[PDB]
């Protein structure tokens, strides 16, 4: 019944702070920490699965997320935020571009509409910002590999390498020390590994890290043979044994 | 204390009243003393009229509805228009649509049901009138009281306004002398009247002053002011 | 949507809402307008704070509504922008049903109607900006001055100033104006304008702007050279005492 | 850092709407009124005071009807009660409208606790002040509800609310324990005019009118239908005869 | 510096209080709830408290038949419960409708949890002070337990439990996964598989029950379905004779 | 295809005196070939000394009747209590009529 | 209801000011510094960037210099995501403008429309205003190179040289100071680098903290040409000025 | 804060009794009803000497017959003479006659409380009341020459005099000893001009004080300043004779 | 039809316009000017159907009007030309479309040239050195194609319609009551007074 927000719920403060952003990001620093890193041929997103109970089961609730093909997406800060933007974010690069254009939006494009969502949670009467940093790695045919952080404002930066959330502050420190621009895939993800274990308290394994990538197009995750101009996702979420493999000689 | 639950109708007080329906309420106990009755093939308003100055004059306090019903006002003036309105168009639909005149009882439902929206929505805020209903319909005289809570009742008698309670006193004592009153209006309107100068704490009642309404078995509702209600002063 | 009640009465009678629109065209710079036979001269300030601007491009003060009628402001300015632009469609309007332009008094009424608009509707605040509006009815020779605010209020004026320091170059203008005998010739008339703006602006040929309009259609902006002239002239009648 | 009683749709920080609450003071500030549940209907009772004798008697008519089949009675603002059945007795008209058989009460409450509820959602809206006693006869038997401002709703076997709430379920109870098996129309009705008489206590000031409805398989064919004349009389004089 | 606690907006510290006060809503009732995997089969238990003499039992009940497949068991005050259920009942129909197939436990939860998220951000719609978990048998990931809060979070469950009681209910099921080893019930039949639950309930709460203060809710392939009164009571002979 | 309109016949007449007016009509209503009724009136008084008819389609006519009587009643709720002058109502029956120009009433009326 | 909740965002104060915009102001004024110089042969923008780190890409970055136009460009000073809304509409307009006309929009006119947008969120609509800043570089056949700023009021000034975002008060007086009519291009771009170096509250001026743009016509071409420069191209001209 | 539409304990409406205020600092209005017309007078109050005076139109005609004087925030009043103009030309166009003085005050007065934030009932678009009284006088053929006080309140009283406005309360004073049932429209002319005359600041003359009537025969005219020039100047002889 | 007639030679377009308003089997006007001046350069005549033909010019009139005091500056003849084929294009697919055909005659001062454009009402915009709408052009258009040179002078220019004139007097069946002939050159529009007998 009868919406009576009509009026923004983030203004302008004296000193020139706008309260409910601010805020927003305070609850993306309590958030779990996530991170990623470019590569050369590739790009890697990695979280920490904080469970909520040794009775729930953390397979079901994935913090790494498909967007698109080619574009994958991670978060620190408020899990259903993140959810239901999620959701948008794949029906946006439809309804925006692949209907229009017959073809996936290249990175920063999506990046773009993500931020414009967010952006609109600033500003439209009766709602508050969204409590989430996102990070999306993906690539596109003329751009290749990249990695943007979407703040709660809406603003977005491209990185080399970066992380959010809890231990943020000495995992970019860890990560400035580690990253070049000569890094193969398979290094890349061996220092994601590492800068994770610096966050995590506790077990250390495929069942409580969950990691996925931009890599190679991967023909036999597409499901159907016969075109060949269609060759496959570059997005893939490597699973439990395949994290444990990496773990054993880490 | 009432600092904060008089803000608007929406909200409630600790103990569940409604101050700004009841501060509508007061709007009435300032206004200008009118008084219903009614027998059994008769029923009467007998209305006081205010002035601002002896320049001007005094405003209307009855309103007709159609050939057989009718209300006074105590009150914002203004909402008993809206809501005098309303009820004229009740009873045009009611005559139209199904060749009926609107019974005096549905009458009252449909302004209750009309003040009640304004109570608990945000926004609006109540009408700030009482009004005395009188009519005749298929089942004899009929007379009702509103209050822009939303209660309506059902009455012999009545009175509302300022100093409303000497007037309803004496037509509680006199209950079973007027209700026998059939077939005489004149004997009605002088019971009217002298209940209304129960209420009078300040002036005397005069040709310009008084206003007098009248329904019955035979008689449409008319209005009585001027050299008509000479003889009654 | 939004509808919020943002102008109401408070208990001593006042708009507040209004009231204060009138503060930011306090704080504006100031804008005189006089009239004088057989013309209209509207003289306006330009702020000094920034020397460097580009006054090519940059919005002037005085603007055309229609050929014949001019429009000029004190203070918010994105605001005036508004109200220039719905008085510009509404003249081109007037020509297209009544196959005449528009008279001073018309576009005025128009202009001061859209302010009070916005001070009794939901949602809205009031314009912080007061006008003054100058031209000539079609075929006639009679030179018109009006002003609004606003509260939506407006009145025609044989001289008026609006805008910061108003006080002081009214105060000039009521001991200087001669009802009687107005100025007689256009360089009379420009005079006069100029004089009172030397009272609230500092030696400055760039801080003062004049604009001249004669009986049908004929408007034209002075530079900045002729201006100071006028400036030249004055200054050197103070000395002679 | 308080005032969490001053919007309606507001949790309070041990999880309560005091504005609903607050619409609960309302009610039982109300007449009281009752529900007897018997072993093939439903009787309805309520207090009317009588303020002065210029209120012509049987006049004032506070239970309603929704459909033919269904009855209603309220305590707190009387108001707030006439808009509560206009809504059911759209919401009733509507269901028979698309599946042609008249509405089933546990269906019908629904459709009075989701709106009641809806009430307590927005700060734009005010809770309803008052509690509902209502029921009837369908395609399986007797049913008799309960509605609260909260929107909270059960099935009852006696129902009371308002003033004199607590004489009404002391007494209730006494029925569920003395009659077992079931109770008879005739005998539900004579029992409410008792209920009623007995709760007045609490408002022993003033004079007072009874008003009683029933809904009965065998008595009134399934319909509702209000009581009057000689069985009235019959109840009326019945409590009379067990006050003494 | 007071506002920001009536209405779904950040606190300084980046909490959320309305949402924080939903979940204390939640507790009100003071009825406990818990729910277990079978090999084939999903039962939901909760506790029935009738304190009034004049209530009709029958009616009293927390557990809701959202569709064919789907139960749901609430937590939480009933008129917010009886909301949640009819959106829900909505919501499962229109699914059927235009997918052609019957809404899954996993996905109906995550769409009620998704209008659970927007009263979090929108500020015109309070939370709804209620859990609700989800069961059903999918046909395709089989017995399945979902539950969402006022949050708009959601997860997947071996097994779970809710109320004022719900650590001592967590922690005895949490120690016998350990011991079993398995993330199920190894039972056959469900009737054995209620029996578990009853049983597990009795030793985390240190309470007997009859057969009025236990509500029983199964679910088995293309079927959910409440216990009476009576299946209780004849469920209730059977772990009195094994102890 | 429906068709709207339908003819129930009849005929109506109107003379005015010095200090009088007449109206006059037949009170046979007709369909096609039938007759409906031998006696329907069809010339009403719709108060302020006013008569009036509407003749041809006979749903029509009892649809703009019906609609100037309220009318007349209204305007004594407006206007208080005025009497409605001949060359008001008239002017008031224009727009009635008018108000239908593009769906009309098809018939002729009298006051 | 909602009432108690309203910031009121577009009302003055007693001293006639708008709340909202002057605090808007204040946001922008912690910006980056952006600077624009208008020559007789072009127009330069340079952009300071904000907290940069060494693992931040510059190649893929675009945060203070945008290409609205084939011969019209801005600066950015404030929320980033503010201005992309408004930049998208500018882009929209321009377009609509030579769909219309078949003639490319004068600058005026797209700077002009902006400002009127964000004049609305000051009059009506309850929302708060864009925290943006904007220099605006351009060209047309009526008035050539031009140069503009507006800021959340929706007022729009024409310029020879200008500065948005921190320091603008210092920054200002060394343009007013080193700034003549008649300047080569070559020569406002070293004034551009110089101002900024003073005014940085960083430590130095370095390539990975600067965006920089050039609006010129070409050397052969005889038209007008946008050049946002790139990292390298940055480091090299930051060699030449003497800033290294 | 609190809502617009809103009763003080007292039983009355906020905005409404502080809309009463700001009439009270508007310019005097004064209308006296006689049986061979209706008088309406203004004073003008110029706040400068360089101000047009005769560009000061706080009276306003609304139909050949029914004529307006206004009180207070003037601005306001455009959109009710608009109204008012509207109404009477309507009535005309649906019923071939004069709009009733009594019926055309009656609509002003519906507009007058249709302010509020998006309410119930029906549909009220303003922000808040009406910052300005009418004194609307006329003649019909029904209830002869008239003179009614339009309030923001909604309620309007007929007078046989009134005043409105800062001079109102001893203005009111002394039309209350003056006016009798048999005055001539020239000692009505006459009695406006010395009332004004009393309660202005300033000296009165035909610049800053206008007249006005309305009479059966020529309908409502606005006197012209050379016409109230020689009625000031005849005022001032019979004063000084007793 | 009505008869619309546009030539641009070396330093200015020249329009000729019917002058007949004929409505059923009277003639009722014979002095009709079929044109509108849209800026002090770029002037537009139009025909087509009866009411939609002066209403559409008038619109456009003030529109572009309306764009001269906002910008103080005049639009080129080809954005003028470029605002009315939009508006037609934009009317064609509503729900009554104006039928109106027009042609553009200016002179763009900044490019020192004169610029015919014949736009019908579907929005078929062209740029012609001569042009002609309705049935007129059946006659008009093969005339010019062998009488015409681009570096005609004005004077030459007239003598060119006079040739038109007389060819569409002597075969076209209605009588149009003579044309309104205007000059747009480099000093804006004018008309020549004496056309009728020149």
């Amino acid at each position: 019944m009868t919406d009576r927000y009509s009026f923004s719920l983030t203004t302008f403060s004296p000193s020139g702070k706008l309260g409910q952003i601010d805020y927003a990001l305070t609850a993306v620093k309590q958030g779990v920490t996530s991170l990623g890193i470019k590569a050369t041929n590739g790009v890697v997103i990695a979280t920490e699965k904080k469970s909520s109970s040794p009775l729930a089961m953390s397979e079901t609730l994935s913090k790494v997320s498909l967007l698109t093909p080619d574009i994958g997406a991670v978060y620190s800060g408020m899990g259903p935020d993140y959810r239901v933007l999620v959701d948008k974010s794949r029906k946006v690069a439809h309804t925006s571009y692949k209907r229009i254009y017959g073809e996936y939006p290249p990175t920063k494009l999506l990046v773009s509409e993500v931020a414009k969502i967010m952006q609109e949670a600033t500003q439209s009467g009766g709602v508050r910002p969204f409590g989430v940093s996102l990070l999306i790695a993906g690539h596109d045919e003329f751009n290749g590999f990249s990695l943007y952080q979407v703040d709660p404002s809406g603003s977005y930066f491209p990185w080399k390498a970066t992380a959010i959330g809890k231990g943020s502050v000495a995992a970019k420190t860890f990560l400035e020390k580690r990253w070049n621009d000569e890094l193969e895939l398979e290094d890349a993800i061996h220092i994601a590994l590492l800068t994770l274990k610096e966050s995590v308290e506790g077990e250390f394994n495929g069942d409580t890290i969950e990691l996925a990538i931009i890599g190679d197009e991967n023909p036999d995750l597409l499901g159907y043979t016969g075109i060949p101009t269609d060759k496959g996702p570059r997005f893939r979420k490597l699973t439990s044994q395949e994290i444990n493999d990496r773990l054993e000689a880490l | 204390f009432r600092n904060n639950y008089d803000g608007d109708t929406v909200t409630f007080s600790p103990t569940g009243r409604l101050f700004q329906v009841e501060y509508a309420l007061e709007a009435i106990k300032q206004g200008s003393v009118t008084v219903g009755l009614r027998s059994n093939t008769h029923a009467v308003l007998v209305a006081l009229k205010r002035n601002a100055d002896e320049l001007s004059s005094y405003q209307k306090k009855i309103i007709k509805c159609d050939e057989h019903m009718g209300l006074s006002l105590a009150g914002l003036a203004p909402d008993a228009r809206v809501l005098s309105n309303y009820l004229r168009q009740q009873c045009n639909y009611s005559s139209l649509v199904f060749n009926r005149k609107l019974a005096v009882e549905r009458a009252g439902h449909l302004l209750c049901d009309k003040a009640q929206k304004n109570t608990q929505s945000y926004g609006g805020r109540p009408y700030g009138v009482g009004l005395l209903i009188i009519g005749y319909d298929k089942s004899g005289a009929h007379l009702l009281e509103f209050q822009p809570s939303g209660n309506v009742t059902e009455l012999y008698g009545t009175a509302i306004g300022a100093r409303s309670q000497g007037a309803k006193t004496y037509l509680e004592r006199t209950l079973d002398t007027f209700i026998k009153i059939d077939g005489n209006p004149d004997e009605l309107i002088k019971a009217g009247v002298e209940a209304i100068s129960q209420s009078l704490r300040d002036e005397s009642l005069t040709v310009d002053n008084l206003s007098i309404a009248i329904v019955g078995k035979d008689t449409p509702f008319t209005i009585y002011d001027g050299e008509a209600v000479a003889k009654y002063i | 949507g939004y509808d919020r009640a943002l102008s109401i009465f408070s208990p001593d009678g006042h708009i507040f809402q209004v009231e204060y629109a009138l503060e930011a065209v306090k704080r504006g710079t100031c804008a005189v307008g006089v009239k004088g036979k057989n013309c209209v001269v509207l003289g306006c300030e330009r702020r000094s704070t920034l020397k460097l601007q580009d006054t090519r491009i940059t919005p002037s003060k005085v603007s055309k509504i229609d050929s014949h009628v001019v429009l000029s402001f004190s203070g918010l300015n994105a605001d005036s922008r508004i109200l220039i632009e719905k008085a510009r469609v509404e003249a081109q309007s007037h020509r297209l049903t009544l196959e005449d332009p528009v008279t001073v008094e018309y576009l005025t009424r128009y202009v001061a109607g859209v302010q009070q608009r916005y001070t009794q509707s939901g949602g809205v605040r009031p314009f912080g900006v007061s006008t003054l509006i100058a031209g000539f009815d079609p075929r006639d020779d009679e030179p018109k001055l009006y002003q609004t605010e606003p509260s939506g209020i407006y009145s025609s004026w044989s001289a008026q100033t609006i805008g910061r320091n108003s006080k002081t170059v009214r105060e000039f203008l009521e001991k200087n104006y001669d009802r009687k005998e107005p100025p007689a010739t256009v360089e009379e008339c420009v005079k006069l304008t100029v004089r009172s703006l030397l009272e609230v602006v500092q030696t400055g040929a760039k801080n003062i702007e004049i604009t001249v309009v004669k009986p049908d259609s004929d408007i034209v902006a002075l530079s900045s050279e002729e201006i100071n002239q006028y400036v030249t002239q004055i200054e050197q009648e103070k000395q002679e005492q | 850092g308080t005032g969490y009683d001053l919007s309606n749709s507001v949790f309070s920080p041990d999880g309560r709407n005091f504005q609903v609450e607050y619409a609960v003071k309302a009610v039982e500030n109300g007449t009281t009124s009752i529900g007897i549940k018997c072993n093939d209907g439903v009787v309805f009772a309520v207090e009317k005071l009588i303020t002065s004798k210029l209120l012509v008697p049987q006049k004032n008519v506070k239970i309603q009807v929704v459909d033919r089949h269904i009855g209603c009675v309220y305590s707190g603002l009387i108001p707030d009660g006439r808009h509560l059945v206009n809504r059911g007795r759209e919401e009733a008209a509507s269901f028979k409208k698309l599946y042609k058989t008249p509405i089933p009460i546990p269906a019908f409450a629904d459709r009075l606790g989701q709106y009641v509820q809806a009430h307590t959602l927005y700060n734009s809206v005010r809770p309803f002040g008052v509690s509902t006693i209502f029921g009837g006869v369908d395609k399986n038997g007797a049913h008799l509800y309960m509605l609260e401002p909260s929107g909270s709703y059960w099935g009852y076997k006696g129902a009371a609310t308002g003033k004199g709430r607590q004489s009404a379920k002391a007494e209730l109870e006494k029925l569920v324990d003395h009659h077992p098996e079931g109770l008879s129309a005739r005998e539900a009705v004579k029992q409410a005019a008792k209920i009623i008489y007995l709760a007045h206590e609490d408002n022993k000031e003033k004079d007072f009118e009874l008003e009683i409805s029933w809904c009965s398989l065998s008595e009134t064919n399934g319909l509702h239908k209000f009581v009057k004349g000689d069985l009235l009389q019959e109840a009326i004089d019945f409590a009379q005869k067990e006050i003494n | 510096a007071g506002y920001d606690r009536h209405i779904t907006i950040f606190s300084p510290e980046g909490r959320l209080y309305q949402v924080e006060y939903a979940f204390k809503a939640t507790n009100q009732t003071n009825i406990n709830s818990l729910a277990v995997r079978g090999k084939d089969c999903t039962v939901v238990i909760s506790q029935k408290k009738v304190p009034d003499k004049l209530l009709d039992p029958t009616t009293v009940s927390y557990i809701f038949c959202i569709s064919r497949t789907i139960g749901m068991v609430v937590n939480g005050p009933i008129p917010d419960a009886r909301n949640a259920a009819l959106r829900a009942k909505a919501e499962a129909a229109e699914f059927r409708y235009k997918y052609g197939y019957d809404m899954p436990c996993d996905v109906l939860a995550k769409r009620m949890a998704n209008l659970s998220q927007i009263y979090t951000q929108r500020a015109y719609m309070r939370p709804l002070g209620v859990i609700l978990t989800f069961v059903s048998v999918d046909e395709e990931l089989g017995p399945s337990i979902y539950k969402t809060d006022p949050a708009g979070y959601y997860v997947g469950y071996k097994a779970t439990a809710t109320g004022p009681k719900q650590q001592e209910i967590t922690t005895n099921l949490e120690n016998h996964f350990k011991k079993s080893k398995i993330d199920h019930i190894n039972e056959e039949s469900w009737e054995k598989v209620v029996e578990f639950a009853i049983t597990h309930m009795i030793d985390a709460l240190g309470t007997e029950f009859s057969k009025n203060d236990l509500e029983v809710g199964v679910a088995t392939k293309d079927k959910f379905f409440t216990l009476s009164a009576e299946n209780i009571e004849e469920r209730l002979v059977a772990i009195a004779e094994q102890d | 295809q429906f068709n709207p309109y339908g003819d129930n016949g009849g005929t109506i007449l109107g003379i005015a005196g010095e200090d009088f007016a007449v109206l006059a009509g037949d009170t046979r209503n007709i369909t096609d070939y039938s007759i409906n009724s031998r006696y329907e009136p069809k010339v009403f008084d719709c108060g302020d000394n006013i008569v009036m008819s509407a003749n041809g389609f006979a749903a029509d006519g009892d649809a703009l009747v019906k609609r100037f009587k309220n009318s007349v009643k209204w305007y004594h709720f407006d206007h208080n209590d005025k009497k409605l002058s001949i060359n008001s109502a008239a002017r008031n029956i224009q727009h009635l009529l008018y108000g239908k120009r593009f769906f009309p009433y098809y018939v002729h009326t009298i006051i | 209801g909602s009432r108690r909740y309203d910031s009121r965002t577009t009302i003055f104060s007693p001293e006639g000011r708008l709340y909202q915009v002057e605090y808007a102001l204040e946001s922008i004024s912690h910006a980056g510094t952006a600077i624009g110089i208008m020559a007789s042969d072009g127009i330069v923008l340079a952009a300071e960037r904000k907290v940069t780190s060494t693992l931040l890409e510059q190649d893929t970055s675009t945060e203070k210099l945008y290409k609205l136009n084939d011969k019209i460009a801005v600066a950015v000073a404030g929320l980033t995501a503010d201005a992309e809304i408004l930049i998208n509409t500018a882009r929209i307009h321009a377009q609509n403008y030579l769909k219309t006309y078949n003639e490319d929009i004068p600058v005026e006119i797209l700077v002009r429309r902006l400002s009127d947008i964000k004049q609305g969120y000051t009059q009506h609509g309850g929302l708060r205003p864009f925290g943006v800043s904007f220099i605006y570089a351009g060209y047309d056949d009526r008035y050539g190179y031009q140069l503009y700023t507006s800021n959340p009021s929706g007022n729009y000034t024409g310029w020879k040289a200008i500065s948005v975002g921190a320091n603008t008060s210092a920054a200002q007086t060394l343009l007013q100071m080193d700034y003549k009519d008649d300047m080569k291009v070559d020569d406002a771009i070293e004034l551009a680098l110089k101002t900024l170096s003073k005014t940085t509250d960083s430590s130095a001026l370095t390539y990975d903290r600067l965006e920089f743009a050039t609006i010129r016509k070409g050397a052969n071409d005889g038209e007008v040409y946008q050049k946002i420069f790139k990292p390298q191209e940055i480091k090299d001209i930051l060699v030449k000025t003497g800033i290294t | 804060d609190r809502g617009v539409s809103t009763f003080s304990p007292e039983g009355r409406l906020f905005q409404v009794e502080y809309s009463l205020e700001a009439i009270k600092l508007g310019s005097t209005a004064i209308g006296i009803a006689t049986k061979e017309g209706v008088v309406l007078g203004v004073e003008k109050r110029a706040t400068s000497p360089l101000l047009e005076s005769d560009s000061i139109e706080k009276i306003v005609e609304i139909d050949r017959h029914i004529g307006c004087a206004m009180s207070g925030l003037t601005a306001d009043a455009r959109s009710m003479i608009e109204h008012a103009r509207t109404a009477a030309v309507t009535h005309n166009l649906y019923y071939d006659e004069d709009i009733n003085v009594e019926s055309l005050t009656q609509s002003v007065c519906d507009l007058a409380l249709r302010f509020g934030e998006g309410a119930s009932g029906e549909e009220r678009l303003m922000s808040r009341p009406f910052g300005v009284a009418l004194l609307i006088a006329g003649h019909d053929a029904d209830d002869g020459y008239q003179l009614f006080h339009a309030e923001p309140s909604g309620t309007f009283y007929r007078y046989n005099a009134k005043a409105i406005g800062s001079g109102s309360e001893g203005a009111q004073a002394e039309l209350l000893n003056e006016w009798h049932s048999s005055l001539t429209l020239k000692e009505a002319e006459l009695l406006v001009l010395k009332i004004l005359k009393q309660v202005m600041e300033e000296k009165l003359d035909e610049n800053n004080a206008q007249l006005s009537c309305i009479t059966k025969q020529d309908g409502f005219k606005i006197y012209d300043n050379e016409k109230t020039a020689e009625l000031i100047k005849e005022l001032k002889e019979k004063e000084a004779a007793e | 039809m009505d008869i619309i007639l546009g030539i641009r030679v070396q330093d200015s377009v020249i329009l000729a316009s019917s002058k007949a308003v004929t409505r059923g089997i009277s003639v009722l006007k014979d002095s009709d000017d079929k044109t509108r001046q849209l800026s002090p350069h770029t002037l537009m005549s139009f025909a087509g159907e009866a009411g939609d033909t002066v209403q559409f010019a008038e619109y456009i009139q003030a529109n572009i009007q309306l764009y001269s005091i906002r910008e103080d500056y005049e639009l080129s003849p080809q954005a003028v030309s470029s605002f009315v084929r939009q508006e037609l294009a934009k009317s064609i697919r509503s729900r009554r479309p104006y039928q109106v055909n027009v042609l553009i005659g200016g002179y763009d001062k900044k490019k020192n040239k004169p610029e015919l454009y014949q736009i019908d009402y579907l929005g078929t915009k062209v740029e012609l050195p001569y042009g002609a709408h309705g049935y007129s052009g059946f006659y008009t258009f093969s005339l010019l194609d062998h009488h015409y040179r681009p570096d005609m002078t004005t004077e030459e220019g007239l003598d060119l319609l006079k040739l038109c004139v007389q060819e569409l007097e002597k075969r076209m069946p209605m009588d149009f009551k003579g044309v309104i002939v205007k000059i747009v050159d480099k000093d804006g529009i004018r008309q020549v007074d004496d056309f009728q007998a020149q």
